[PDB]
């Protein structure tokens, strides 16, 4: 398996495991899952209460000095009844070191705005509110970042439909740019790709 | 592993100081400036003759699509709707019947030049090199419709191209 | 010695590093004496705390002691203890070592779906 | 706002500017939402017109509980003089 | 390349370097419009016997993550990684 | 059913947000109709800020209507703070698009639509 397979990295694995295990000792509170992928990335699980405590630690514990937010990150999935995956990406340059921390909610109930742990954070999480709907409690200008300035609806949510709702035109009758029902000359052909054989035996799910 | 950029202390001895104060009285630098554009001002500049000088391309370029032939004249394509399951903007349609001598053949091969992003995804999932991504690039029209090429265009491209298509396939066909 | 500049950009130079690490970190360990026995936060910070006082208080030099405590520069080993201090000052109020407030739904982190 | 009576001639003055209200029907005693069968928000620009009207701010807690122009002249009368 | 030597050396001081030893604009220095055919090489894959798909399926060496903690003494207190090393100054060119 | 509230702990707390977003938007829409410069009159413009608040006028989640609360401050300072252009205003009011039939039997000579 040497040529075309990824090399493992194992020490990095290791590490990874054993700090995953102190986090998740030092903050039991909120820890609720600890994972490190084959590739070595290492998944801090949370309970939303423990936004600001855990990412706080991460950012200022001697041990763990994650400075920098890399990327903050929603993921709809619509089948769980908390839908949003929120998804906090953070680099260690003291220790040259990522982690994940991820928590959840649906579309009540507001996830704790980090700008006060990462102001990097003040755009990201505005974008979870434009994109997802994510609310954000207490962050300090809140508002859409991306969309048009009447748009309704949250697009990178799965039950959003690709072309939207609605398509823009000039009308020279009100010398305007309107907003019409979306009607596609060519409708998007939607291609059902998925194999009917299992691909990935180690991934498989136990049965019903 | 690291450089420092702009971490100098100028000298401070009376020689240096009148330097910088020759400079600063003097615009020294920015004769320098002006020396250098009046050195760009002399030299022949890069400006080619279009459109009788032409920029020059590569026979791996991608520019009009065109469907190609055998050297007998049968349409290469054999309607497998590979090109339009792999095209990433969808601009591919095709619909296909069995023809008169039974055939596996389109009757309906249409790109849409304002969606595609000329990416030649089509012409790399194409098994028989019907589709190809040809060396045309000055094909602008004056009216959007003109841009949405049928079977019949995109043939009529083929037929046009096919002695210059096949020199570049010629060319590039053994990196593929 | 006096180094003339950190290379950071607005992270001034410490006259006196040794002194002022002393007194961060005694800080730090008397901030840390209110959060119970048991709590691993503590336990962790006390010993890596009691590391870096000791390898404080042995090294005289400012460089081999920026060599051994392995944070980079002085000035940012005193940054990481005022954040260290601010951090377990936090530490008492969130009270972290307390059992699970909640428990996820039963297929909260299970990926695929 | 010198006497109660020209606060509520004025008071009525802007309740019959309001279309919806049917003047007959609009008394001193009448109430908003059962007799003169008005919307929240009806009560809530009416409250609006009065603050036009009268020169102050009107917050929310206390207009929620004017029902009638008798407490609107009330209100008025409460946080003034008279 | 055409430049008389009387506008090449006022050109050449006006700048104060050699320019005609690097020029911007391209001659016959480059390469061919028409080249040989190339013949490329295979991978390690490209053999007869001992090339089971199995023994070299990146794919499906792929695991799910290893659960270190779940919800369902003095020992060290460890790092993500050790420190950092701290970058060395360049011996090429300091600006020091 | 014990849920994190937004901002209102019941439903009173709810309808006050409510009623103070309709009073700073009926406020604001003489102001809007003067520097958007449209065509429509005052009262037609608070006709739409009424039939937009009573389009909601269903929900008895505390939460719900926080955000419809939320989202309707964020028009409004997209509204105040000139961020909007005049398109952005006027497509509450669906002008060029033609009415769509209502009952059964244009529907049925329309097309296929329920
Ligand atoms: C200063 C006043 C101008 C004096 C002439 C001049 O400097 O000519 C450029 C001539 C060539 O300069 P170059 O940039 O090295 O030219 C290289 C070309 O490849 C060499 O040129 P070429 O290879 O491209 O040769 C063809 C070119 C030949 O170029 C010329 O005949 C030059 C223009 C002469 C006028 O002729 C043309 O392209 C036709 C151009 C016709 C119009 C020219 C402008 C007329 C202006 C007055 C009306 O300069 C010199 O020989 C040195 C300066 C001479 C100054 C004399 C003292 C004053
Ligand atoms: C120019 C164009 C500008 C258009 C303005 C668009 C504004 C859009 C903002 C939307 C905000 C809302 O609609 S939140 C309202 C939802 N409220 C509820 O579901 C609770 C029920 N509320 C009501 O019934 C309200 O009428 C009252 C006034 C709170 C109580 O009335 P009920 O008593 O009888
Ligand atoms: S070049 Fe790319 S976008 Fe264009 S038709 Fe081919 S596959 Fe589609
Ligand atoms: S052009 Fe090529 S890929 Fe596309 S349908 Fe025809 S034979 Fe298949």
């Amino acid at each position: 398996t040497r040529p075309t397979v990824r090399p493992r990295n194992d020490v990095a694995h290791k590490q990874l495991s054993a700090f995953g295990e102190y986090v998740a000792e030092i903050l039991p509170k909120y820890v609720q899952q600890v994972q490190v992928s084959c590739f070595s990335e290492l998944e801090i699980c949370i309970h939303p209460d423990g936004v600001i405590p855990v990412l706080t630690f991460l950012r200022d514990h001697s041990n763990a000095q994650f400075k920098s937010l890399a990327d903050l990150t929603a993921v709809d999935i619509p089948t769980r009844q908390n839908r949003f995956e929120i998804v906090y990406n953070l680099l260690s340059l003291r220790f040259n070191s990522r982690i994940r921390v991820k928590t959840y909610t649906d579309e009540l109930t507001p996830v704790e705005s980090s700008v006060s742990v990462y102001k990097a954070a003040n755009w990201y999480e505005r974008e979870i509110w434009d994109m997802f709907g994510v609310f954000f409690a207490n962050h300090p200008d809140l508002r859409r970042i991306l969309t048009d300035y009447g748009f309704e609806g949250h697009p990178f949510r799965k039950d959003f439909p690709l072309s939207g709702y609605v398509e823009l035109r000039y009308d020279d009758e009100v010398k305007r740019v309107v907003a019409e029902p979306v009607e596609l000359a060519q409708e998007f052909r939607k291609f059902d790709l998925n194999s009917p054989w299992e691909a990935f035996p180690a991934y498989r799910q136990p049965p019903e | 592993t690291y450089k420092y950029v702009n971490l100098r202390e100028p000298s401070m001895d009376m020689k240096s100081v009148t330097d910088r104060a020759a400079q600063t009285l003097l615009w020294t630098e920015l004769i320098r400036g002006l020396g250098m554009t009046l050195s760009y001002l002399f030299r022949e500049p890069a400006t080619i003759n279009y459109p009788f000088e032409k920029g020059p391309l590569s026979p791996r370029f991608r520019g009009e699509h065109a469907l190609r032939r055998y050297p007998s004249g049968e349409e290469r394509c054999i309607a497998c709707k590979l090109c339009e399951a792999v095209c990433p903007a969808q601009a591919i349609t095709i619909e296909a019947e069995p023809r008169a001598d039974g055939s596996r053949r389109t009757t309906r091969y249409d790109i849409d030049m304002t969606k595609c992003i000329y990416c030649g995804f089509c012409q790399e999932a194409c098994p028989v090199d019907a589709i190809v991504e040809g060396p045309n690039f000055e094909f602008s029209t004056e009216t959007h419709e003109e841009l949405l090429y049928n079977k019949e265009k995109l043939l009529n491209n083929g037929d046009k191209w096919e002695a210059e298509i096949a020199a570049n396939i010629q060319a590039d066909y053994l990196y593929r | 010695l006096l180094k003339k500049t950190t290379g950071l950009v607005g992270l001034a130079v410490c006259e006196t590093p040794h002194e002022r690490l002393k007194i961060l970190y005694t800080k730090i360990l008397d901030v840390l004496g209110h959060i119970p026995k048991n709590a691993a936060y503590r336990k962790y910070t006390e010993q890596i705390t009691n590391e870096k006082l000791s390898i404080v208080k042995a090294e005289p030099d400012v460089k081999k002691l920026e060599e051994q405590l392995q944070g980079g520069q002085i000035e940012e080993v005193i940054l990481q203890a005022e954040n260290e201090l601010s951090l377990a000052r936090k530490m008492i109020q969130w009270k972290p070592w307390e059992p699970l407030v909640e428990e996820p739904p039963a297929s909260q982190w299970k990926w695929p779906i | 706002p010198l006497t109660l009576e020209g606060i509520k001639d004025r008071v009525l003055y802007v309740l019959k500017l309001y279309d919806k209200i049917d003047p007959e029907k609009l008394s001193v005693n009448s109430h908003f939402m059962k007799d003169l069968g008005l919307d929240s928000l009806d009560q809530v620009e009416i409250i609006m017109a009065m603050e036009d009207e009268f020169g102050f701010e009107i917050p929310d807690i206390d207009a929620e509980k004017l029902m009638c122009p008798q407490e609107i002249v009330d209100y008025i009368a409460d946080k003034k003089d008279v | 390349a055409s430049a008389t030597r009387l506008i090449q050396g006022l050109r050449n001081w006006a700048s104060g370097r050699d320019l005609q030893a690097k020029l911007q604009l391209r001659y016959q220095e480059i390469s061919k419009r028409t080249q040989p055919p190339p013949k490329l090489p295979v991978g390690p894959s490209h053999r007869l016997s001992n090339n089971y798909y199995c023994a070299r399926d990146g794919r499906r060496e792929a695991m799910p993550p290893s659960i270190v903690m779940s919800s369902q003494s003095e020992k060290k207190a460890v790092s993500p990684a050790p420190p950092i090393k701290r970058w060395e100054l360049s011996q090429d060119e300091p600006y020091l | 059913t014990s849920v994190k509230p937004i901002f209102s702990r019941d439903m009173n707390e709810a309808k006050r947000r409510v009623r103070e977003l309709y009073r700073a938007w009926y406020r604001e829409v003489p102001n809007t109709v003067h520097l958007f410069q449209l065509d429509i009159s005052v009262k037609q413009g608070r006709d739409k800020v009424r039939e937009m608040f009573k389009k909601n006028a269903h929900v008895t989640d505390p939460r719900v209507v926080d955000l419809l609360v939320i989202k309707g401050k964020m028009e409004l300072e997209e509204t105040i703070n000139v961020w909007k252009q005049r398109t952005h205003v006027m497509r509450f009011f669906h002008e060029t698009e033609a009415p769509r039939p209502k009952d059964f039997l244009s529907k049925f000579y329309v097309g296929h639509d329920p």
